[PDB]
RNA sequence: AUUUAGUUGGGCACUCUAGCGAGACUGCCGGUGACAAACCGGAGGAAGGUGGGGAUGACGUCAAAUCAUCAUGCCCCUUAUGACCUGGGCUACACACGUGCUACAAUGGGAAGUACAACGAGUCGCUAGACCGCGAGGUCAUGCAAAUCUCUUAAAGCUUCUCUCAGUUCGGAUUGCAGGCUGCAACUCGCCUGCAUGAAGCCGGAAUCGCUAGUAAUCGCGGAUCAGCACGCCGCGGUGAA
């Protein structure tokens, strides 16, 4: 899960390991549905792809116990 | 049913009271064969009779067989579709069926806040002329010869 | 006495006729045969419907019967061991040998 | 020593009775009349053939039965007394048979058919 | 109010004075009464004031909060306002498995 | 589109929880018997053919 | 005899398993009935008038349904409708209806002890004993190709106090926290324990259906597809009405 090892996808981690102490970018197109968050991820803005159309989101410090796909659903509900 | 008649499966008496119809009173409240609760609190209720206005449970069971006893019965036997029946002579099989069904399904209707005081007051009523099951015998006496307006062309 | 074999198959008659054959060959060269032990024949279950697209209730089931035999031999000889290591006929039935 | 052997088969429970001349007891799983059994150990249920043979008796029972509830394997008790009196008294056997006492119930669990819920309980015919 | 923390019924025994309250069920009350080691005797509460105020302080130990609803309100104030999809699904009354709302609306809204 | 899913499962899997099996003469994904590696209805029919070892009809 | 155990002295004694048999077939007798079938009653018998139950559905009746098992003529495409990947979803909720489960209560609960089977499954699959946990469980490590050993000593009863009549020791709905396990991972989209608010329900109106007996009504066990995932299914056993 997270405490018996954080479940963060490795090559997307390698995409975000390249810009650790660098400037906060605007867009990283990804898939973003499997990796959770542990708190060394603060500050970025990574394009969350729902499955049809990607919608980005920026990153604060409070994000500690979930994934990136918890904010762009698969609904289009109206 | 349609072919012909059928047996009736008379019940065996108790090995404690030595009375057959007491077993017939046992086997109408007992749900899922739970003799442990229901039959034992029937024992407790007749011992409540024995402790207050009573001496032996068999004699007061016969006293309940007095004051609940269905003397008559009707059965809706239509001919042309209309409400047609007559006060028929009751079998002592079906007399016991009606009377003990009055007692048991009025113990259902009674519903007092102790699980055997409803049974205790139920058999204090059915053994001593009171309660609405004895008044169900009264109302059975009532419609006896009251549906007789359409029961004399027979 | 340090010789025992098992006989496992579907039916009963081929098992116990072959069991009587090998009991014959065993107590021929020596003596002291044990019992041709019937085992209580473990049974299977299956449950298959009849139709393709609908109609779940139309069941049509199948099962399996597997008789088994155990054979012990008391007071052996080298000749019955030679009979049991160079003769496993019939071949339509399968056995489970020990010593 | 003197002991008896009476077998009994009801509700999928064989019951070997090691009847010994005593006063009328039971050691069921080597336990007494209510060390194993609740209050449903009734008189005419268990002690029926004593009222027709060896009246009132009785003799002490050793038995080991499992299968059925408290009322099931108690039904295997009557077969033990039946086979015991079969061993003992040939002339009381006719009084046993005319009182029944030996007709084994051939009833087991009924075969439960597919297509339904149970052996006979059909589903709710929700027509409309 | 009345004698021990909050939500105290009068002339009821000691498990009732921790059972009715907003914050403590029964097994925590069982362990707290097991720490002291007294009997109810039987349903009425007519005993010494030192024990009642002592177990009042023992309730004052624990989290019987008059603003526990404010604590859950700030929890859901974070929860519905990061984004969040479980912040929406919280007010939907639906867990982290999906609860198949085809007739499952009579909990909250009463769709009749 | 049926012949892709016949040659699909003969690969080694991508990860451990995609090892689903089906029949071999046909391709039913539901109700395959892992002790048979046959589907539902072909067991019944080839059982009526008198070719499956063992299996008899059931009545008790 | 020994025993914590039936260890091994003891053989299959009782039991049990499975092999061949005997067996319930109007088989015998009395009466009714033309002396005809048949019926009513016996004797023996465990089973009496085909013992209970299963397998086995004629001609056909209904353009019933199946090209989504497969074969399959006819019309269509073949740089796409054929094929390969990542995220989704078939699990969403403004409402109606069929089915299953739980209480709606003083026949219900809690503390205590005490019980009783059958069908099976089983060698990368079931866990002996012990340790540590409120707990999901984890840890050392044994057995088990099966009549040995693991699930696997089943539940309602039985005897005490209890909530002693209330949305309540009836009941548990949704929600925060501790977690536990499968998986590459449990927001979408697995299950479970425990701690904490204690929801609704305070016996159901037309119209319904199951069923003529170890059966209705009710309580437990196992198995399938399956790494995980049963109020469903398929069986098995326990109590047992009118
Ligand atoms: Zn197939």
């Amino acid at each position: 899960s997270l405490k018996k090892g954080p479940f963060v996808d490795d090559h997307l981690m390698k995409k975000v390991e390249a810009q650790q102490g660098a400037e906060k970018k605007k867009v990283i197109k990804t898939w973003s549905r499997r990796s959770t968050i542990f708190p060394s991820f603060v500050g970025f803005t990574i394009a969350v792809y729902d499955g049809r159309k990607h919608v980005p989101v920026y990153i604060q410090e409070d994000m500690v116990g979930h994934k990136l796909g918890e904010f762009a659903p698969t609904r289009t509900y109206r | 049913p349609r072919k012909g008649p059928v047996a009736k499966r008379d019940v065996l008496p108790d090995p404690i009271y030595n009375s057959k119809l007491v077993t017939r009173l046992i086997n109408r409240v007992m749900v899922d064969g739970k003799r442990g609760i229901a039959a034992n609190i029937i024992y407790n209720s007749f011992d409540i009779i024995k402790e207050s206005t009573g001496n032996d449970p068999l004699e007061v069971f016969e006293q309940a067989m007095k004051n609940v006893m269905p003397v008559l019965e009707v059965k809706a036997r239509r001919v042309g579709g209309s409400n047609y029946q007559v006060p028929v002579e009751v079998r002592p099989e079906r007399r016991t069926t009606l009377g003990l069904r009055w007692v048991v399904n009025y113990a259902r209707l009674r519903g007092e806040h102790t699980m055997e005081e409803r049974l205790a007051k139920e058999i204090m009523d059915a053994a001593n002329n009171t309660g609405a099951s004895v008044k169900k015998r009264e109302d059975t006496h009532k419609m006896a010869d009251a549906n007789r307006a359409f029961a004399h062309y027979r | 006495q340090k010789i025992r074999i098992r006989l496992k198959a579907y039916e009963h008659r081929i098992l116990d006729q072959s069991a009587d054959k090998i009991v014959e060959t065993a107590k021929r060269t020596g003596a002291d045969v044990s019992g041709p032990i019937p085992l209580p024949t473990e049974r299977s279950l299956y449950t298959v419907i009849r139709a393709t697209h609908k109609y779940k209730d139309s069941r049509e089931q199948f099962e399996m019967r597997t008789h088994k035999r155990l054979i012990d031999i008391v007071n052996p000889t080298p000749k019955t061991v030679d009979a049991l290591m160079k003769l496993d006929l019939p071949s339509g039935v399968n056995i489970e040998i020990k010593l | 020593q003197v002991q008896y052997s009476g077998t009994g088969r009801r509700k999928n429970a064989v019951a070997r009775v090691r009847l010994v001349p005593g006063t009328g007891k039971i050691t069921v799983n080597k336990k007494d009349v209510e060390e194993y059994i609740p209050h449903a150990d009734l008189r005419e249920v268990i002690n029926q053939p004593f009222g027709v043979t060896e009246t009132k008796g009785a003799y002490d029972v050793i038995v080991n039965v499992n299968g059925g509830g408290y009322a099931g394997q108690s039904g295997a008790i009557r077969h033990g007394i039946a086979r015991a009196l079969l061993q003992v008294d040939p002339d009381f056997r006719s009084a046993l048979k005319r009182a029944g006492l030996l007709t084994r119930d051939a009833r087991m669990v009924e075969r439960k058919k597919p297509g339904l819920k149970k052996a006979r309980k059909a589903s709710q015919f929700s027509k409309r | 109010a009345r004698i021990a923390g909050v939500d105290i019924p009068r002339d009821k025994r000691v498990v009732v004075s921790l059972t009715y309250i907003y914050g403590i069920g029964n097994t925590t009350a069982k362990k707290v009464l097991a720490n002291v080691g007294v009997s109810e005797d039987v349903r009425v509460r007519d005993l010494t004031n030192e024990q009642t105020d002592a177990i009042r302080a023992e309730i004052d130990k624990l989290k019987v909060e008059g603003d526990l609803r404010r604590e859950v309100n700030l929890n859901i104030k974070r929860l519905m306002e990061i984004g969040s999809y479980r912040g929406i699904r919280h007010r939907r009354g639906l867990p982290t498995r999906g609860q198949n709302t085809k007739n499952n609306a009579r909990t909250r809204k009463g769709p009749t | 589109a049926k012949k892709s899913m016949i040659a699909k499962n003969k690969r080694p899997a991508k990860h451990s929880t995609q090892a689903y099996t089906r029949c071999e003469r046909c391709g039913r994904p539901h109700s395959v018997y892992r002790k048979f590696h046959l589907c539902r209805i072909c067991f019944r029919e080839l059982a009526y053919k008198g070719q499956i070892p063992g299996v008899k009809k059931a009545s008790w």
